[PDB]
C-alpha cells in the first residue's frame, strides 16, 4: 500500500496527450471487484445477525425406579440443573484519508469519489477475513457483556466443554473438530472421518441437513477419483464413490454403465457443485487455502441458521460503515475517518469440521486467517 | 419404477470435456468488467507523444 | 450423605447447634452428642454419642438441627471422603470415633456403632447405646 | 450398531469378507442412500429394498433381511427378528399388566408423610415380560471364541435403567 498525505505533486498532470486525469479517475468511481462480490456472498451464506449477545444451554440430571416391596417404602429421588454459556466477540476498525490544502485545491473531484469507493471495498474484505478467522482460528477469546466476562468459542477444539449426548452417544472432554489428515494427500478415510465427526452431533440426513465440503481444487482433483472398494492415497479404501453432479461432462464418468440412485444437483446457493461423496456435496471454493477442507452442515432442524454470528452494536447510530469528520479541518491539513464495528463467534460448535492435509503434527491456522496476522 | 439410471455414452464425435470451476467464473466476470477500462482519445494528432510506447 | 427416611416421633430429635457448621461440612455425616449446656457437638458430648447429623448447607450456632437416631441416609460414604463421589462398602458396619465424630468402617473398642450399609450408598442408621467394648481383655 | 453395519454394507457376491468367508449374496442399498455406480445399464436383478420400515430408516438388504442402524443396540451384537406373515402377526414380547384397570399404567400414591414437617409422594408401575414365539428372533454376538455374554446394560437384576 502507498499511504501518507495526499499532496500537490501526487497530481501527475491536468492532461497527457489530450486525455484528462479527471476522466481516468472517473472510471474507478463505481467499480466493484468480482472477488469482493464473491467474498460478500460467502459472508451472506455463512453468517446470521446476532440478536442475543449471550446464549445459555441448560441440562437436567435423571433417575430410575426401584423394585417394590410388601411393607417398606422407596428411596427418594432428586435432580439438579446445570448449563454452559457462549458469547459473541465485538471489535472496532478504522481507516483514514488525509490531504494538504494545495491537494484539495488542485486535485480532480473524481479522485475523491474513487477513494470513497475503495474504502467501501476494503470494508467487504474486512468482514470476510473476520468471519473466516472465526471458523479457522482454533483458539478461544473473551468478551465482556454488561462487564461480565464470557468465553467466545470456535468449533470443538480439544477443550473441556463436553458435547451434548446424542442418540445415547456420550462424549468426553477433549473433543476436537480441527483435524490433521496424517498423510500428504487426502484419503477417502479422512473425508469419511470428517463427515462422521459432524453427523455424530445430530446434523444428519434424518434431521434434514445437507453437508457441504468447501475445498481448494488440488484436493477436489483427488476426491473425484474415489471408487467403491478401490485403493486411494495412503493405502485407504473408499467405502463410497464420488458421483459427479448433473452438469459435469459425460467423458468424466468412470468405467460403469448404470447409476443406482440420482446424480447430485449441479448448483448450490449459486456455486457450482462438482459432485458428492458420502452424500456430502463438494464445492470448489475460490478463497480456500491449498491444504484445507471445511465441512459444513446446512438446512436441517439443527443448522437451520448459519454457522457464525455477526454481533453489532445495540444502538443504530454505531452500526454500519460510518464516516467521522476528522480533526485536522481545512488549512493547512485535512483528514477524515471511516469506522466499522462488529465481531464474531460460533454457537453450533459441532456443525462444521476443518480438515488439514499434512503428514504429521498438530493443526496449523491458515496464515491468511490467523487473528492479528492482518486485515485484508 | 426401477432405481437405476442408464449412464450416457459416446456418440461418434464427443465435445471436449473442460472443467467448469467457481474460480474461473469470477475471472470471466472480472474480465468482461475490465473491458470497460478504456478511454477514447485524440490520436498522435496532439503535438506530444508521452502516452505512447 | 442425605437423609432419606426420617421419623420425627422418636426416630430423631430437635436440638440447638453449639458452634457454626461451615459449608466445608455441607453433605458430610458426623456422629454427634450434647454438651453440658444442652447443645449439639461433634463426637460424644456429656451424653455420649446421641445420634448422627447431616446439613445440606452450613448453619450458625443456636440454629435448630434434626439429629437422627433411627432412619436411612443415602448418598453415603465415610466422613473423610468427598461427598457425592466417595461411598461406603456394601453390607458393612459403620462406627463413630467419639473424639472427632468421624464415621468409617474400622471397628474399635472405644468407638460407637452408628449403623450398617445395604448396598454402597444407603446406610441404615440405628445408633448404639454405648461403645463397642467398655471392658477390653 | 454402526460398527457392524459398516462391515455388512461392503459384502459383495463371490467376494471375501473378514474371516475368509465368501459372500453368498451382495448387500443392496435402499432408495435414499448415497448413489452407487453399477457395472451394467440394467444394473440390478430383482427389486431394490424399501427406504423405511415401521417409521425406522433402512440401510439396505442382505439375503432379503432388511438392515437397520439401531442406536440402542450394544456394540458387538445384532438382533435378527421376524415380522409380518402367517406366523409373526403378533410382536415378539408380551407385556403383562394387572387384570384390573385401577392397577394398570403409571400411578401416583399419596404417601404417608402428609404436610408438616415432612411430605411424601410415590409413583408405582407394575408389569412384566415373556416370549411366546421362541424361534421368532436370533441374537448374534461378535466375539472370537467361547459362550454368549448377556449385554451388561440388559442383565436381569443388574439395574432399572
Amino acid at each position: 500500500n502507498q499511504g501518507g498525505y495526499n499532496t500537490a505533486g501526487d497530481i501527475k498532470y491536468k492532461t497527457a496527450d489530450g486525455v484528462s486525469y479527471d476522466s481516468l479517475w472517473n472510471l474507478f468511481s463505481n467499480v466493484t471487484d468480482e472477488w469482493n462480490k464473491h467474498k460478500s456472498k460467502m459472508v451472506q451464506l455463512m453468517t446470521f445477525p446476532v440478536t442475543n449477545q449471550t446464549e445459555k444451554v441448560p441440562r437436567i440430571g435423571q433417575f430410575g425406579f426401584e423394585k417394590a416391596s410388601e411393607f417398606g417404602v422407596p428411596e427418594s429421588k432428586r435432580t439438579e440443573l446445570s448449563f454452559y454459556q457462549l458469547a459473541y466477540d465485538f471489535e472496532d476498525y478504522d481507516l483514514a484519508f488525509r490531504y494538504t490544502w494545495k491537494f484539495l485545491r488542485d486535485a480532480p473531484s473524481s479522485q475523491i469519489k474513487a477513494y470513497h469507493n475503495q474504502a467501501l471495498q476494503a470494508d467487504a474484505k474486512l468482514i470476510h477475513r473476520k468471519v473466516m478467522e472465526a471458523i479457522f482460528d482454533n483458539r478461544e477469546r473473551e468478551a465482556d457483556i454488561e462487564g461480565l466476562p464470557y468465553k467466545v468459542y470456535p468449533l470443538y477444539n480439544g477443550d473441556n466443554m463436553i458435547p451434548p449426548e446424542y442418540n445415547g452417544t456420550t462424549f468426553s472432554t477433549g473433543h476436537n473438530h480441527y483435524l490433521v489428515s496424517g498423510g500428504t494427500k487426502i484419503d477417502s478415510a479422512d473425508v469419511e472421518m470428517a463427515a462422521d465427526h459432524i453427523r455424530e452431533h445430530g446434523y444428519t440426513e434424518e434431521n434434514g441437513t445437507q453437508l457441504i465440503a468447501f475445498a481448494h481444487k488440488a484436493e477436489i482433483q483427488e476426491v473425484r477419483r474415489f471408487r467403491f472398494g478401490q485403493t486411494n492415497n495412503n493405502s485407504a479404501v473408499a467405502n463410497y464413490d464420488f458421483v459427479q453432479s448433473q452438469g459435469e461432462s459425460p467423458l468424466y464418468l468412470p468405467n460403469a454403465d448404470g447409476l443406482l440412485g440420482k446424480q447430485p444437483q449441479s448448483m448450490w446457493k449459486g456455486l457450482r457443485v462438482k459432485g458428492s461423496y458420502d452424500d456430502v456435496l463438494w464445492i470448489e471454493e475460490p478463497t480456500m487455502p491449498a491444504g484445507y477442507v471445511l465441512f459444513l452442515a446446512t438446512g436441517g432442524t439443527l443448522a437451520q441458521q448459519n454457522l457464525v454470528g455477526l454481533r453489532e452494536h445495540e444502538d443504530a447510530a454505531w452500526r454500519g460503515l460510518r464516516q467521522i469528520p476528522g480533526n485536522q479541518t481545512r488549512y493547512p491539513l485535512i483528514d477524515s475517518f471511516y469506522q466499522r464495528s462488529f465481531g464474531t463467534g460460533i454457537r453450533q460448535r459441532g456443525g462444521a469440521v476443518v480438515l488439514q492435509i499434512k503428514a504429521s503434527g498438530t493443526y496449523d491456522i491458515p496464515t491468511k486467517w490467523t487473528n492479528g496476522g492482518g486485515f485484508e | 419404477a426401477k432405481g437405476v439410471k442408464k449412464l450416457p455414452k459416446r456418440k461418434g464425435t464427443n465435445p471436449i470435456p473442460r472443467d467448469k470451476w467457481n474460480s474461473d467464473d469470477i475471472a470471466r466476470r472480472q474480465l468482461e468488467q475490465d473491458q470497460k477500462l478504456h478511454l477514447t482519445t485524440k490520436g498522435p494528432h496532439t503535438g506530444t507523444n508521452d502516452s505512447f510506447k | 450423605a442425605r437423609y432419606d427416611k426420617y421419623n420425627p416421633y422418636g426416630g430423631g430429635f430437635r436440638a440447638p447447634l453449639a458452634a457454626d457448621w461451615t459449608d466445608a461440612d455441607a453433605g458430610k455425616l458426623y456422629a454427634v452428642g450434647i454438651n453440658n449446656v444442652g447443645a449439639v457437638v461433634k463426637g460424644a458430648g456429656q451424653s455420649g454419642v446421641a445420634g448422627v447429623l447431616v446439613l445440606t448447607k452450613g448453619a450458625k450456632a443456636g440454629s435448630i438441627v434434626d439429629v437422627m437416631k433411627f432412619g436411612e441416609v443415602v448418598e453415603f460414604g465415610p466422613t473423610s471422603g468427598t461427598p457425592g463421589t466417595d461411598f461406603g462398602a456394601a453390607g458393612t458396619a459403620y462406627y463413630a470415633d467419639t473424639s472427632t465424630g468421624a464415621i468409617n468402617s474400622t471397628s474399635g473398642e472405644a468407638k460407637v456403632k452408628v449403623g450398617h450399609t445395604v448396598g454402597a450408598q444407603r446406610l441404615i442408621v440405628a445408633v448404639a447405646d454405648g461403645v463397642v467394648d467398655p471392658s477390653p481383655a
